[PDB]
Parts: structure tokens; C-alpha cells; sequence
């Protein structure tokens, strides 16, 4: 699954 | 009982309050801090949540009465029909003080409840005046809004699941009191110490709230399921 | 007509308790859980459609189909289900005889119609002195069954019966005679002699009144097709 940090951004 | 990481991002999950209103307690469970807010670590959350999917499903399974309390306008609405749907009662919007514990004096008033809805299509009709008529309507409204949705039960529940926790921090004292376990989806501003199962989600935009209590029917029905027949067909 | 998810919802795949089940089922039967049986629906409606159409091509000779529904949840239901199709019913014991030994019955029904009109009319009432009492009662008692096939009805073509077991003495006069029966054997009913069978709970209100609805469709649209 693609990473939180990048799922916010 | 797996709701996707992502299907959560979109519903409001990690959108908490600000820091002026901000649990420390809760830090495990940061992410860091969109427009000075809190915005929870979701990969935090999920595996909590799961757990006490199963947890709450084995608890079904023994046929343990499930519980669940109200709290906004909106989120009472919601908890209602999910409880309604399959089972395990429901609060409303007040949890009538000390429930438990006063849970015997609250029974004589379930009791009075009951037998004035009874009485309803019956005292109605013969010796009707208009006065008693309007006593007996109001005092049925008021008894019925929160006691309403706990007077199936009939004894004592063996689970609760509330929501916020903080908005009804008075329910988790009693329940820690007695050993009866709990659920509670905690925010960045309640207090988790008490609680057996931390879910720490956010209880606001009703959505995320609907996606809880979803979550939890399903689970129940999984229970259902146990105590009826397999799925087949 | 109906689809899985009719059955589904009302509950028809649930069958007796596993001890009470005869072994001669068990082609109908899934896989028993929860000491329950659970019936294999996929098979269940397949038959049930089949059967559907049969009952359709019964209906366009203008035959005369009798549903028989002893079981006193169940015998209201088919008595409001019998209305709409016309078609003749028996929500009360099935008083044996009732097709073999016609000549008995239809005087009795002669019986009842004769008794019928005068009490109706009012000539019990002049009459009074505990008699008139009596004729009312017997009339009450007659119609608590022999009603639903007053109106002749003689050798029906078809039998829909609710229950494969308790309505036995039902399902053995018919075959006496070579009449068709349909029935909704559930898992604790012989499968002998139902000719065309469908495997279906028959305890629950709630299948009931799907098997009565369906069936009542299928019959009225017969009629209406070679109207
Ligand atoms: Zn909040």
C-alpha cells in the first residue's frame, strides 16, 4: 500500500 | 471486517481537533500536524480497530449483550439503526446518569415504562380527561427518548461500545467499576486509560462515525451467523 | 419466477433440527450446520421453477387446483392466497375421505349448502327453541373445513400442500387416484409420492407466504392466458 506520507500530500 | 487503510483516509479519520484541545496522552497515536491540527497515524489505528472487530465477534458468538451509546444529534440517529438492524440495545443521548449500578432502580422505572406503553391502548380510551391524557403522553415521550432502546434488555449488558469516550466519560467509570468491557473510539481529546479495546479514530463528520458503527454491525452479524446457520445456499 | 435472493431473504433454506431428518432428503440438503440442516437453494429453485410452469399449463385446461394447509400458522395465509387465484383451499384438518370417498362428502357438502341458505335466509330464526342454535353450530363446524371447496371441485387435477408429513393422508388419497401433488417437503417430510417435489421450509411465516405468492401468480396468469 503507498505510504501515508505521501497518500497526505 | 478489514476496511481498507484507504477507504478511512477519505472519510475524515485523520482529521482531529487542534492542540489547545489535545489529549497528551494520546501521542502514541500522531502523525504530525496538519494546519496546527492532529492528524492520527492511521496505520496506528487500523490494526486496533480489526481486533476489536474479532474481539467483539467472538463476543457474539457467546451470545454477550452488546451495547452501544449515543452522543450528537446525528450520531444518536446513526447508532439507533444500526443497533435496530441486528441487536444489542442502544443508549440515546443522556445514558440516564448512573444506569449501571442504579441499574435495579432504573429496572423498576423500565417496568413503570412498559407497562404505561401497555396501558397506553388501554387507560387511554376509559376514564380519559384532559388532563391525565397529556400527563400520561409527555412523561411516556420523556422516559422513552433515552430509556427507550435499553428496556428489551431485561439484565445486565456484557459489553458497551460508546463513542468519543471523552463526551461520556462518565459511562466508562461505571463500566470499569463492574469488569464489563469496553469499546470506545477514542480522539486527540479523551482519555483511553479506561478503555479495553482503544479505537482511535475521530467522532465527528458523522461519515467516519457511520463507517464505525458499520463496521461493528457487520461483526455482530458474524456472530448472528454462529449462533443460526452458516453462510450456504 | 422467483430468484435466490427472494428465497434468501425469507429464510427457506433452513430446515429441521438434525436429528429429526429422513436420510431420503439428503440429494436436497447442503450442508448441516449448528445441529440444523440447511437446504442447498441452488437445487431448490430449479424444481420450483419447473413445477411453476407445470402449474401454469394445469391453469390453461381451466383444472382445478386445492391447496391444503392444515398447520394453523400457515392456514390463514393459504386461505387469503386461495382468494385471489379462486382456487379452492383447506386450512383445517383434512377430513380423511375427503377425495376417495367422495360420494360421503359431497352430500355432506349438499348438507352444508341447504343448511346455508335457510339459516341465511332466516328461517332458523322463527324456529329458535335451541334448534336454530344447533343448525348455526353445525354450519360453523362444517365450513372450519369443508369450506374452501363447497363450490363442487370433484377430483381435482393438482394438490399444493404446505407440509410433506403432517398432511400424509392427504398425499397418499391423491396418488390413490393418479392426481399430481406438489408440496414444500422440508427436511424431516418423506420425499415419496410428492411427484413433482420442492424442497422448502414449511414452518416459517415468512416462506410460506413467498411459495403462496408465486404459485397464486403462476395459476391466475394460466387463466388469463387462455382467457
Ligand atoms: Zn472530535
Amino acid at each position: 500500500t503507498e505510504s501515508f506520507a505521501q497518500l497526505f500530500e | 471486517a478489514t476496511v481498507s487503510m484507504r477507504d478511512m483516509l477519505k472519510a475524515g479519520v485523520h482529521f482531529g481537533h487542534q492542540t489547545r484541545y489535545w489529549n497528551p496522552k494520546m501521542k502514541p497515536f500522531i502523525f504530525g500536524a496538519r494546519n496546527k491540527v492532529h492528524i492520527i497515524n492511521l496505520e496506528k489505528t487500523v490494526p486496533m480497530f480489526n481486533e476489536a472487530l474479532a474481539e467483539l465477534n467472538k463476543i457474539a458468538s457467546r451470545k454477550g449483550k452488546i451495547l452501544f451509546v449515543g452522543t450528537k444529534r446525528a450520531a444518536s440517529e446513526a447508532v439507533k439503526d444500526a443497533a435496530l438492524s441486528c441487536d444489542q440495545f442502544f443508549v440515546n443521548h443522556r445514558w440516564l446518569g448512573g444506569m449501571l449500578t442504579n441499574w435495579k432502580t432504573v429496572r423498576q422505572s423500565i417496568k413503570r415504562l412498559k407497562d404505561l406503553e401497555t396501558q397506553s391502548q388501554d387507560g387511554t380510551f376509559d376514564k380519559l380527561t384532559k388532563k391525565e391524557a397529556l400527563m400520561r403522553t409527555r412523561e411516556l415521550e420523556k422516559l422513552e427518548n433515552s430509556l427507550g432502546g435499553i428496556k428489551d434488555m431485561g439484565g445486565l449488558p456484557d459489553a458497551l461500545f460508546v463513542i468519543d469516550a471523552d463526551h461520556e466519560h462518565i459511562a466508562i467509570k461505571e463500566a470499569n467499576n463492574l469488569g464489563i468491557p469496553v469499546f470506545a473510539i477514542v480522539d486527540t481529546n479523551s482519555d483511553p486509560d479506561g478503555v479495553d479495546f482503544v479505537i482511535p479514530g475521530n467522532d465527528d463528520a458523522i461519515r467516519a462515525v457511520t463507517l464505525y458503527l458499520g463496521a461493528v454491525a457487520a461483526t455482530v452479524r458474524e456472530g448472528r451467523s454462529q449462533d443460526l446457520a452458516s453462510q450456504a445456499e
